[PDB]
């Protein structure tokens, strides 16, 4: 159960592959709720993303505080870990306990193409978080005028 | 100098008196303490920051004192943490000789230039400057057996009563209290606060204003109306003295007239500065002292005083209140004192045995039982005049020069009863003929052997200062054999020996000594008629000795290399690691099984079990732990099986079961202040503003390759802690302006509320201590509780933090390690199984020479040595072989007959290399100074078998070889009975076990094996030397006899 | 160096007993060596004996409902009985201390005590002694 | 300025007393606070103690404990002194 | 005083010892130096 999580974290394949092999629970959480998809997400290791999702992760797993895999790497600007879970099933529009979208994070960071790719996946471009505010508003406040256009 | 004493036997005896005296005072007078100033001076700044996690710790203190450390001198690196409990310490390390106060006042002067730039709640707590790198003097834990007292409770009375005592006690300097005195804690209550339209920025504001001590000038104070009268201090509010008292403190009057007390918003107890440590002994709460020895005092003195001061208090502590000692480096010490009186006592019986074996009468045994009690005195005198201690390692010193003191003694008292028997003259003219025999080449043999003993002094570093401790004992104990052999040896040769018959060797005596004489006789006739024939074919003997020196090489490039053996120092450590995330809870239970696994399955060999929940080796932190265990006294713990060596591995095999954290026990290093010995210490440093995420990327690919080459790498790991999720909070600042929420407000409420505050100090029975707010812990624990928290607005309204803020989970460090003032993180390690430290390092290089751009790395402690001293050891003999040589060379008036004793050296090496290979011990410091002994001690015995065959060519006209033969006839008694006694006298050592048997062990072995085959090889082998050398580079008839 | 003749002692509260239990111990003490001038001779204290000092209570929930704030009231009492020094000016070319506190006449007997007014958060002006009491008692002049 | 002999003694001696450890050759401490406002720390040090290094020794350790004391002592200046030095000369000025 | 009183009776006790030793170098004699040592009271009782 523990052995997949840092294994995940660490990033060492046939590990997790051996573990799954072995039997480990996919959807093992740790004690603020990340699962090793939360992990490999985070640090951006796409390869066992494929792995766990190939062995039914739960692609829309949320830690205690709702946010899921896709919310860490539209966050941190792993594009194509964003284009991987949203093949297998992210929800695009999945709301932490903020309110906050991957739209909103991924526009809070600039990475242009992630916020494009949710786009296409149907990101609705006027969720708005426990503030009010749009990924629009974040990018007036931010002054990025080449993400303003997009939105 | 011999003649006039051998005339002056009691102005001799005055010289020889006055010199124990000097030494037998110098004895009651100098510093004892286990091991002199060994590493290289450190100093250590230490802050905290309440309630303040790393990165703050670190960008706010940290970084802003680094970058005033500078224009400081011989300063060799530095090196920071800063941690997750608000902690940092920067440590500056200087060159080894450094002196460490004027090292502390460099320091403490930059670091106070930078005080103003540091937040004020730093500058509140203190920031300490110490000095960090002297030893432990001892642990001292108190308890309370009636089980009335929290730890907090404890460390409050130690704190108040015990600790100033302790540091005002004789000999100590620097105190460490295992907890805080009390702080007034008010526990405030969020419901209470918000039902009032309060926060905690008010709760502060009220105890600042009620909890003041005023300054109000005087009734007719100056200067003053004419015709006054009365003067009188005028005194208003003072600080608060209890709980009660603060409890009334007046925060509000409602509406209807009604009044908000403090104690109805927050619960109010002495409590302690800070809950981040839980201390207990044997399962109980404790609190303590850690106690170190000041530079250069007695440790001995200092120990009994602390401990008759304890006695002096024990009358006036309240009930239950116990002083436990589990560390204290007094009863090793005393042990070691003990073991080398032991050694020397019993070396000079043996002496006395040899001496009456040999030449049979009580008289003569009794000159080297006067002369080297007077030596070893006296060396303790020179020691005091260069200021050096009494310590490990200048006792072993001592011991290891007994080969050589036994040697003075036994050389002039021989060859006067040699002189009398060949010669019949009476004891005075034949004392008189062989001081003229050998006092010359006793003079020589003191300057040869100070140029083997002293470039060892040269050394540079932590062993530079080893080496010198041995180097000056054994050239002061050396020099002062010499003085004593010309001055008072002869005068009693003189007066006390008896004059034998000419031609009388014992040899019509009765019983053993007759049987004994004949066959020495008998035996010494078969030695020269083996030596006359080894003469007949030197080529032969030649390339055996050729083949003796590659064997010596061989087995020294197999023999691994080691710094100072472990000793069972009846103390051992335990550290405890749990994962990522875990409470202080949690490893309280994985102490307390370590604690009960000790106290029961331990039994018979532990005494007690002092575990520190909270910080461990690695960093500290809810998920850390240490438990020092000290063990019943060696002698109850007899056998291999309960000894530290034993008991750690058995703890450590039985701790793998524990799935919920990392247990391992491990012993202590012979000088703990050093730390290390084994492996290398590595620093991977972010050069290039990369920051910490990169810094790990970097560190676990090093980590990884490393991995990959085990044949070469061992056990490469990184020294400190990994990332661990932290709650993210970000205050939305449109929305707290929208709502009138002032920034200030809000962030005081959070952090006074969760990370606690300092707010000003209270006077708790007369003496001055400290008052904190802090939420009550049931209001603090979980993310749920932040909504908790209310906030007042400018229009008065109450507003919960949920309303302007939100948070996620992220990843972030506990402990962010700086090198040299940027960013790194320590990789600690060692060469695989028979591999040197020197090319694992080579390989750690070449790996990390792979690493991405912009990260580097360096080398700190026990490495930084070696990479900053490898070059000396080669050029520091090369000086020591050419001195010799010229010191010969000036003996003998000739370049070339120092060839014939410097041939001796690798008899004697190939013993030791033997005896130590044979046992499986290491090339260590031990051994190295052994060597040098045993080497010292050949040199001498063939300087003087050449010595006497050079005399009876010049001197008496005799050809080379039989020269060569009569010198050696002579000289094999006194060699063989120095050897015998020394061998014998060295057996002890050899075969000791506990306490301090590992240096023992490692003094005795190389040296009874040296001694062996230098004795037997050296006294076949410089014959031939001193033939061939001779034959080879000469001129005109030296075959032949002459006139 | 001093001295030369005799012994220097010190009495020392080792148990949070306070000055009081401190005095009467020293007393204790000097009546019993008293009772030896045969041995020892003018066993005295070295210091100064406890005196009448004028102790002013603060009444705090007065202070509240008038408006007055304690601040203004202890800088009020301070600066004006006690002095303070406020910043430096420059005298002659050369920079010395500002001091504020009240002439002689206005800060000599208890009764003076309520001529010194505080202004309340309203604006009105509020007399020490409607929010303060005092007693006489004893304290030290001298704490060793 | 003001303050009387419990207020020094409670809000200054004890505070810088409290960080007086680590001090070497120390033989005694001891100190008045008074009714003037004035306090007075004097720390005696074994015969023979290099009087230069025991008065940064005891300069050092105030140095941390000075942020801990009220700002109006802070700005009269704390002074550290070789207190054991023998008066050379008094010399009085007046005004005729 | 109270840290200071053992020492005047064994430095005079060294005193004395080395006086002796110095003597018995001196005659080469361990008995003469005694016949000089015994003149300390002389002196002493007139300053006295
Ligand atoms: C690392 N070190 C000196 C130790 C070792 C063993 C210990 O048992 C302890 C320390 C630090 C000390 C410092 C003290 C400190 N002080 C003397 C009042 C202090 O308030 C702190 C601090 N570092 O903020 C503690 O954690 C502390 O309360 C504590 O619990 C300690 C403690 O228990």
């Amino acid at each position: 159960g523990k052995k997949l999580l840092e294994a995940a974290r660490a990033g060492r394949d046939d590990e997790v592959r051996i573990l799954m092999a072995n039997g480990a629970d996919v959807n093992a959480a740790d004690v603020v709720g990340w699962t090793p998809l939360h992990l490999a997400a985070y640090w951006g290791h796409l390869e066992i993303v494929e792995v766990l999702l190939k062995n039914g992760a739960d692609v829309n797993a949320y830690d205690t505080l709702g946010s899921t895999p896709l919310h860490l790497a539209a966050h941190f600007g792993h594009l194509e870990i964003v284009e991987v879970l949203l093949k297998n099933g992210a929800d695009v529009n999945a709301k932490d306990d903020n309110g906050i979208t991957p739209l909103h994070l991924a526009a809070n960071r600039g990475h242009l193409e992630i916020v494009e790719v949710l786009l296409k996946y149907g990101a609705d471009v006027n969720a708005q978080d426990k503030f009010g505010k749009t990924a629009f508003d974040i990018s007036i406040n931010n002054g990025n005028e080449d993400l303003a256009e997009i939105l | 100098m011999p003649n006039f004493f051998i005339d002056r036997p009691i102005f001799a005896w005055v010289i020889a008196i006055i010199i124990m005296l000097a030494g037998g005072l110098a004895i009651l007078k100098l510093p004892v303490a286990q091991y002199p100033t060994i590493a290289p001076p450190a100093v250590t700044i230490s802050a905290s920051y309440p309630g303040a996690d790393a990165k703050t710790v670190q960008d706010t203190v940290t970084q802003v004192i680094e970058q005033n450390m500078n224009g400081i001198d011989n300063l060799m690196y530095m090196s920071s943490n800063s941690d997750s409990t608000g902690t940092v310490q920067i440590t500056l390390t200087f060159e080894s000789g450094t002196d460490a106060d004027i090292a502390q006042v460099q320091v403490q002067n930059k670091l106070q230039l930078a005080m103003p730039l540091l937040p004020q709640e730093v500058q509140q707590q203190g920031v300490s400057v110490e000095k960090s790198s002297s030893s432990f003097l001892m642990v001292v834990g108190v308890i309370n057996t009636d089980g009335t007292m929290t730890q907090e409770d404890i460390s409050d009375y130690v704190a108040a009563n015990m600790k100033d005592a302790i540091s005002r006690t004789s000999g100590v300097g620097d105190v460490q209290l295992f907890g805080s005195q009390y702080a007034m804690r008010i526990w405030m209550n969020p419901n209470e606060l918000n039902k009032f339209q309060l926060t905690p920025v008010d709760v502060i504001t009220a105890i600042k204003a009620q909890n003041a001590q005023v300054a109000a000038g005087q009734l007719g104070g100056t200067p003053p109306v004419k015709g006054q009268q009365l003067n009188a201090s005028i005194i208003a509010q003072t600080r608060l003295t209890s709980t009660e008292e603060f409890g009334k403190i007046l925060l509000k009057v409602n509406q209807d007239g009604s009044r908000v007390l403090l104690r109805d918003v927050a619960k109010i107890e002495l409590g302690g500065e800070n809950y981040d440590i839980i201390a207990e002994f044997n399962g109980q709460p404790a609190s303590g002292l850690g106690i170190k020895l000041a530079t250069g005092a007695n440790a001995l003195d200092t120990a009994a005083a602390i401990r008759a001061e304890l006695a002096k208090m024990e009358p006036f502590f309240p009930s239950g209140l116990k002083i436990v000692y589990p560390y204290d480096t007094t009863p090793f010490v005393k042990i070691s004192i003990h073991e080398v009186v032991k050694t020397l006592v019993e070396a000079i019986i043996l002496v006395f045995l040899v001496m009456y074996l040999f030449l049979q009468n009580f008289r003569a045994t009794l000159i080297p039982t006067i002369a080297v009690p007077v030596v070893l005195l006296g060396t303790f005198a020179v020691l005091a005049a260069f200021g050096f201690s009494i310590n490990t390692l200048t006792m072993f010193g001592m011991v290891l020069a007994i080969g050589l003191l036994v040697d003075d003694a036994i050389v002039v008292v021989e060859n006067v009863e040699r002189v009398m028997a060949e010669e019949g003259l009476p004891p005075k003219e034949a004392t008189r003929k062989s001081m003229g025999q050998i006092q010359g080449a006793l003079v020589g043999i003191a300057m040869v052997l100070s140029a083997v003993f002293v470039p060892m002094a040269f050394f540079g570093g932590s062993t530079g200062a080893i080496y010198r401790q041995f180097s000056i004992t054994i050239v002061s104990a050396m020099a002062l054999s010499v003085l004593v052999a010309l001055i008072l040896t002869p005068a009693l040769c003189a007066t006390m020996l008896k004059p034998i018959a000419k031609g009388d060797h014992g040899e019509g005596k009765k019983g053993f000594f007759g049987w004994f004489n004949r066959m020495f006789e008998k035996s010494t006739h078969h030695y020269t008629d083996s030596v006359g024939g080894i003469l007949r074919s030197t080529g032969r003997y030649l390339v055996l000795y050729l083949i003796i020196v590659v064997g010596m090489a061989y087995l020294f490039v197999r023999l691994p290399s080691s710094f100072l053996p472990d000793e069972d120092q009846g103390v051992f450590m335990t550290m405890v690691q749990l994962p990522a995330g875990a409470t202080q809870e949690r490893t309280q239970k994985v102490l307390n099984e370590v604690t009960h696994y000790y106290l029961t399955k331990e039994k018979n060999n532990v005494e007690s079990v002092f575990a520190w929940n909270g910080f461990g080796f690695a960093g500290r932190g809810q998920n850390t732990g240490i438990a020092f265990v000290s063990l019943k006294d060696w002698a109850d713990r007899p056998g291999e099986e309960n000894k530290v060596e034993a008991i750690t591995m058995r703890a450590t095999r039985a701790f793998s079961q524990i799935k919920d954290a990392m247990v391992f026990a491990f012993n202590l290093p012979a000088i703990v202040e050093l730390g290390t010995a084994t492996g290398f210490d590595f620093e991977l440093i972010d050069q290039a503003g990369l920051g910490h995420e990169k810094l790990t990327q970097a560190r676990n690919q090093l980590l990884a390759e490393a991995a990959k080459h085990p044949d070469m790498l061992t056990s490469v790991r990184p020294n400190g802690l990994e990332d661990t999720p932290q709650f993210k909070i970000d205050i939305d600042q449109e929305k707290a302006q929208a709502l009138g929420v002032s920034i200030n407000d809000i962030n005081t409420t959070l952090g006074a509320a969760w990370g606690g505050s300092y707010v000003n100090d209270f006077i708790d029975r007369g003496r001055v201590k400290k008052v904190y707010v802090m939420s009550e812990a049931k209001y603090r624990m979980l993310p749920d509780d932040i909504g908790d928290w209310y906030v007042r607005a400018a229009d008065g309204q109450m507003v919960p933090f949920s309303a302007f803020s939100s948070s996620r989970w992220e990843y972030g460090s506990p402990r962010l390690e700086r090198y040299n003032g940027l960013p790194s993180m320590e990789i600690l390690g060692q060469a695989a199984p028979g591999k040197s430290t020197g090319e694992a390092m080579e390989l750690m290089e070449q790996l990390a020479s792979k690493l991405p751009t912009g990260v580097g790395y360096d080398w700190t402690g026990m490495s930084y040595q070696e990479r900053l001293s490898g070059n000396q050891a080669p050029s520091l003999y090369a000086i020591s072989l050419i001195v010799v040589f010229l010191c010969l060379a000036a003996l003998y008036e000739s370049w070339s007959i120092p060839f014939s004793v410097m041939l001796v050296v690798p008899l004697g090496v190939i013993g030791a290399l033997l005896a130590a290979t044979f046992r499986g011990l290491t090339n260590d410091v031990y051994f190295q100074v052994g060597l040098l002994t045993t080497i010292g001690l050949s040199a001498k015995n063939a300087i003087l078998i050449v010595e006497f065959a050079k005399d009876l060519m010049d001197k008496e006209g005799k050809g080379l070889i039989e020269a060569t033969l009569d010198a050696v006839r002579m000289r094999l008694r006194p060699i063989l009975m120095t050897s015998l006694a020394f061998i014998l006298g060295v057996m002890p050592l050899v075969i000791s076990t506990g306490a301090g048997s590992g240096a023992q062990n490692a003094v005795g072995t190389g040296v009874m094996g040296g001694m062996v085959t230098a004795t037997v090889l050296a006294i076949f082998f410089v014959p031939v030397f001193f033939v061939v050398v001779r034959r080879r580079f000469s001129r005109k008839n030296e075959d032949i006899e002459h006139s």
